[PDB]
DNA sequence: GCTCTAGCAAAACGACTTGCACAACGA
DNA sequence: GTGCAAGTCGTTTTGCTAGAGCTACATGTTCACTGC
DNA sequence: GCCAGAAACCCTCTTTTTTCGAGGTCTCGTAACTTGCTGATTTATAAGGGTTTTTTAAATCGTCCGAAAAAAGGGTCGGAAGCTT
């Protein structure tokens, strides 16, 4: 459950892509990037504004 | 530690090999008193580095100066990993490297392509194998004392009959099958002697019961020992006598055959019945191989067939 | 496991290591080599799966467990002299490299049977030697005259002179009645190649030194490159199961001659240009080795070597 | 003095190159690899043998 | 002798807490 | 309110030290069918 | 017969859930106290000057720690020198 390995393929010239991930996919995003900082503080205060547009 | 008196082959373990003051020296827990100091260094010697050992490039230089073959093998010396290639003695090569070229490859190839002679070699292999069965199962009572008490008259009759069959049949295809039938009967006899109950020989390691696993380990060690024999003789592994001409590593299996049923099989059943550890089994096998002079026998056989084939 | 490790086809592994002043050991299940760094000892990784062979130089030592792993992966280990010198040499004896071939990884049984089938008749050997040289000539032409990389790097060569030299030598090869004449042609071919390479590279006059004793950069690089070629040849001949001893051309002054016979395929088609090229740049032995291995990878030297051995065995039927 | 950055270039299909290193070059070998482990313990033991070949 | 395993301690590392400045200097 | 910086402090990673074991698990053949 | 999906089995991490342990805390039971009897024998004591042992501070020594200083290294800018044009 702790395994998190990402494999990137350089297609040559200007392009590269993500082939596969082994283990916890949540440690990477779709393009294979990794978050740089993590917090449990309540950033992104969704509670403040609501969708009742009318 | 002299692993084969016929080949001047030595096994080194728990020591570093290095060169200090221009002489190759062994750094060992016994210091000056280790037996390794009695190792003769000459073009006749061949080393087998064992478990827990390391060697310096400088040593490789001095050994090359003296022309000493080197090879790395696992515990007890059975699994041979890597070694120096040994030269071939013919009139068109002629380097002055002081390395004792060995002429057995030319003898081997001189007949390997002639099928009739190849068959004659196969017969010779099996004659040796059977006679080593009769010897270890009956003539020597060490196994008897250890607990491998088995009937003699049935075994002697079966071996006599198979020997009578060896002198007949036209092609490899029969010899293989005759051996297989003898194998089955030997398995049955061993199981009866051991009171192991019914036994069926699974292959490709699909078995689960102790007998099967111990047989696999024993065979693995036997193959390693045969590989050492061939390497000492310089014959490549592909020039099989009794296995198929397309079998990768056939020759070693041909050579390994002359001990499996003589020395490995009884020990596999004995240890399984005794409930030994795998490590205990391994140690017992190596002890049996040492007691029987197995490597020397398999060397003598290959030399004998070469000389006989002329 | 012994399987699931020899999956990279040997003709496509992308490394070949040269090591000095280090100890090759096993650590945490991995095969590593350690170097003294003053502050600390530094462990360095060795990817046995993507490795053709190791060359170990001066002040270097190896441990048994590492041999077990390398043998499993089918990697050759070779003990050699320091950075371009024989491991051993005295009077008129030389031992360039001492090879430790794996013995627990059984190898195919056909190429060996063909080779040993024809190896015991001098005429058939001579035909094999002819095939080796014709392949060498072919590689020389293709590489020198049809490679954009070498040209762009600054290896501008006289096409006409090279062509006539190739044609002249090839005809002489056909005329070759026996080995001695063949070797003389080899010698004449070789230096004419040196001459062409040098003055095409603005190096000026040059001469090939003897038994790795050269002083100028060109000779030192050539001597060093030879070992890289030896390494690739040794693995090429092993992966087909052919014993090193069964040489065809250089056998009667060398132990394990067949390695050298094979190496000639690549000695001159590559290496030789790169050596002079680096000398021009004032490069450093570390750089020359790096660039040389890059060229060997790009040109698929090992694949060409393996194909040629298959063919010549094949062709002897 | 703690800074150590290595920059690799993929000049094409199945080949890569090392461009430059910023900072402490001792953190890499010539090809730009990085050691797996290091220890102040004397593992090499070069003291044991000497070069007096005669 | 060589390597692996278990237990320890030091150091590195990243997130949290608090107090506070409130920036970015060719034409 | 947003972000910086100085100080804290819980993990987490590395290396050090004793101590103990010492592996590496089928291998009857020939040939027809299947991938790049 | 081919293909697909689902299900049974193996291993380890992460998180609650339970359990356990230390320990802390309170309250009442009770074996050994206290109070009361007599008379022969043993022990303590009122003052103060001269005299042993321990406490206490100061000094010294050693160790440890931290801070400062010095060294080392990464890098930039400008100037001078060498080479080429």
């Amino acid at each position: 459950r702790n395994t998190a390995v990402a494999c990137h393929w350089i297609r040559g010239r200007d392009h590269s892509e993500l082939l596969w991930i082994v283990g916890d996919a949540s440690r990477f995003n779709a393009q294979g990037a990794v978050p740089t900082n993590r917090t449990c503080r309540d950033i992104l205060r969704k509670e403040d504004e609501n969708d009742w547009h009318s | 530690i002299l692993h084969s008196k016929r080949a001047n082959l030595y096994y080194l373990q728990h020591c570093r090999v290095l060169v200090n003051g221009g002489r190759v020296e062994y750094v060992t827990d016994e210091g000056r008193h280790s037996h390794y100091w009695n190792i003769p260094i000459a073009n006749t010697t061949s080393l087998l580095l064992g478990t827990g050992t390391s060697i310096t490039q400088a040593a490789m230089r001095e050994l090359a100066r003296a022309g000493v073959l080197v090879g790395f093998c696992g515990g007890g010396g059975t699994p041979l990993f890597s070694a120096n290639e040994v030269d071939v003695e013919v009139s068109w090569l002629t380097p002055q490297s002081e390395y004792r070229p060995t002429e057995y490859l030319q003898r081997w190839v001189g007949f390997w392509f002639d099928e009739e002679k190849r068959l004659v070699a196969a017969r010779h292999f099996q004659r040796a194998r059977l006679e080593r069965i009769r010897h270890s199962w009956l003539e020597d009572r060490v196994l008897r004392d250890a607990g491998f008490a088995v009937d003699a008259t049935a075994l002697a009759v079966a071996v006599e009959d198979s020997a009578r069959a060896l002198e007949q049949a036209p092609n490899h295809e029969h010899l293989l099958t005759e051996e297989a039938r003898l194998s089955k009967r030997l398995f049955k006899l061993a199981a009866q002697a051991t009171r192991y109950g019914e036994f069926v020989r699974a292959k490709r390691g699909s078995g689960g019961d102790p007998a099967n696993r111990f047989l696999d380990h024993g065979n693995y060690l036997a193959y390693g020992l045969a590989a050492t024999a061939t390497w000492v003789l310089g014959i490549p592994h592909g020039l099989a006598v009794l296995h198929g001409k397309t079998r990768r590593g056939g020759l070693v299996f041909d050579v390994a055959d002359l001990i499996k049923d003589s020395l490995i099989l009884p020990q596999a059943f004995l240890s399984a019945m005794r409930g030994d550890e795998e490590q205990d089994f391994r140690q017992a096998c190596l002890d049996n191989l040492s007691r029987a002079q197995a490597l020397d026998f398999m060397i003598d056989t290959l030399k004998d067939v070469a000389q006989r084939s002329t």
